[PDB]
């Protein structure tokens, strides 16, 4: 349906840097809101950041400083600057996006007009 | 009584 | 066990030529409509659609609850053919009278939390995505369903079969003797009417506001949603406020006010048709939900 | 189609939608996904409309 095509993901030194971009694919229209997931090893998913459309943005706390997520309206691409990669940071960060149809009616059945990638996986060493 | 017959 | 003797206040309330013949029929049109809707509807959902979402939950046990009602219906439908005269025994009489009340109060509970969902879902998407999993929705859907059993629970205690001795009449039903019945009819009230559409009117408002507050800054689709979403809680609202009134009508009958036959014949006389009215249209929505969504229609129109 | 069994799994689906590794590895949601580690890695695609693979060793 809606695809989400992540790069940049690897093996980083403790306090380097990294860049995370997601670019959505298919939809004729824009997409609404999207944001970054990173799913630790054990534990739960997690809310990394995200950004809107308008210009709204929303880091995590733990994030708070470090991190820095902006958007492209033109082509919509989402990019994550990942500054002072710290240990805490060693996830899979999956992709996601809000995109609505043409006329929509904000019901769906099928994926909640939610949209998810594959993730990248990154480790800091 | 009243019987109320109706089903709800 | 036992078949209770008792005499009637005013018996010959409703019992009118053309309702014995009107609500069996319009009786047998819901049972035949709503079973090959319903079924369709969760053919579509589950097996074609494999629930992927937790509206796709709410959705499936809405269906099921009311194919559940739509089984005991033809109990009702010959039984007011008959005159309103009961064949069926003691046992039927409770069940079908638990699973009328069960249906009730199970689909507003589910429209309630459907209406959480989506405020959830467009407002605050990315915070409330992982907080609405696959397992809080079924969890949700077992306290529904335990919940509204624990609602008719009265119904399956206090619904009986009566002879009534001055008509030579075999009926199921309450017999009010005072005695405190008016629980019954309040829990139909605010419990299940006055609770849930101050929920779901707030949930759907709030959606209504955010997205105008987001359209006026383009303004300084979407634009259609508005009529659906006003038909969404008139849709609700105007198929239960007959039945929901006219029982506010009957417990002033059951112990107060009111202390005539001829207005407890209009009473009883209307009661079907509002009846009829809330479950036609109450048998519809998951039906009228599901074609919301594009995918769906498209599965469900191809199935035909 | 799979193959790739540091290294990357490919699958390319012949003849759509949630293409996934598989416990679940990672799922996405020519149409080709590319992806104690040790296990055989399976790709699946959203009868019930998921299509399955042979599935690769690693
Ligand atoms: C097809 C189903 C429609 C069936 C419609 C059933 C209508 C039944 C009406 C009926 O049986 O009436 C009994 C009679 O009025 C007692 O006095
Ligand atoms: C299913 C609906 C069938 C209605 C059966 C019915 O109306 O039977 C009553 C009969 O007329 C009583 O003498
Ligand atoms: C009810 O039936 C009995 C006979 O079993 C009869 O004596 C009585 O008069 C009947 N009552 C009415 C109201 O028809
Ligand atoms: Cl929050
Ligand atoms: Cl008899
Ligand atoms: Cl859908």
């Amino acid at each position: 349906q809606v695809q989400l095509q992540e790069s940049g993901g690897g093996l980083v030194q403790a306090g380097g840097s990294l860049r995370l971009s997601c670019a959505a694919s298919g939809n004729i229209f824009d997409v609404d809101i999207m944001g970054w997931y990173r799913q630790a090893p054990g534990k739960e998913r997690e809310l990394v950041a995200s950004i809107t459309d308008g210009g709204s943005t929303d880091y995590a706390d733990s994030v708070k400083g470090r991190f820095t997520i902006s958007r492209d309206n033109a082509k919509n691409t989402v990019y994550l600057q990942m500054n002072s990669l710290k240990p805490e940071d060693t996830a899979v960060y999956y992709c996601a996006a809000v995109a609505y149809p043409d006329i929509p009616t904000y019901f769906d059945y099928d994926s909640d007009n939610f949209y998810w990638g594959q993730g990248t996986q990154v480790t800091v060493s | 009584g009243r019987v109320y017959i109706h089903p709800i | 066990d036992g078949i209770k003797r008792i005499q009637d206040d005013c018996p010959k309330a409703g019992r009118h030529n053309y309702i014995f013949v009107m609500i069996p029929t319009l009786y047998s049109i819901i049972f035949v409509v709503g079973i090959f809707g319903n079924s369709l509807v969760v053919i579509v959902i589950y097996f074609y659609m494999k629930l992927k979402t937790v509206a796709s939950v709410f959705l499936l046990n809405l269906a099921l609850a009311d194919l559940c009602f739509l089984l005991t219906l033809p109990l009702w439908a010959v039984y007011t053919a008959m005159e309103y005269r009961w064949p069926f025994g003691n046992y039927l009489c409770k069940i079908a009278s638990a699973s009328v009340s069960f249906n009730l109060y199970a689909s507003v509970f589910l429209l309630t939390c459907l209406s959480i969902d989506r405020y959830l879902a467009i407002v605050h998407p990315m915070k409330s995505r992982l907080r609405r999993t696959m397992l809080v929705a079924k969890v949700t859907c077992i306290i529904i369903w335990l919940l509204a059993g624990l609602a008719s629970l009265p119904a399956i205690i206090h619904r009986n079969v009566f002879f009534i001795e001055n008509t030579n009449i075999t009926v199921c039903a309450f017999h009010y003797e005072s005695t405190l019945p008016i629980g019954l009819g309040l829990t139909k009230n605010i419990l299940g009417f006055l609770f849930p559409f101050l929920i779901i009117l707030t949930s759907y408002t709030l959606i209504w506001k955010a997205l105008k507050k987001a359209y006026d800054l383009e303004d300084n689709r979407n634009d259609d949603i508005f009529k659906i979403i006003m038909a969404i809680v008139l849709f609700f609202f105007f198929s239960w406020i007959p039945h929901q009134i006219f029982t506010f009508l009957d417990v002033l009958i059951q112990l107060g006010i009111i202390r005539d036959c001829r207005i407890a014949d209009i009473v009883d006389t209307a009661m079907p048709i509002t009846i009829c009215i809330a479950y036609f249209n109450n048998c519809l929505n998951p039906l009228f939900y599901g074609f919301l969504g594009k995918k769906f229609k498209r599965y469900f129109l191809q199935l035909l």
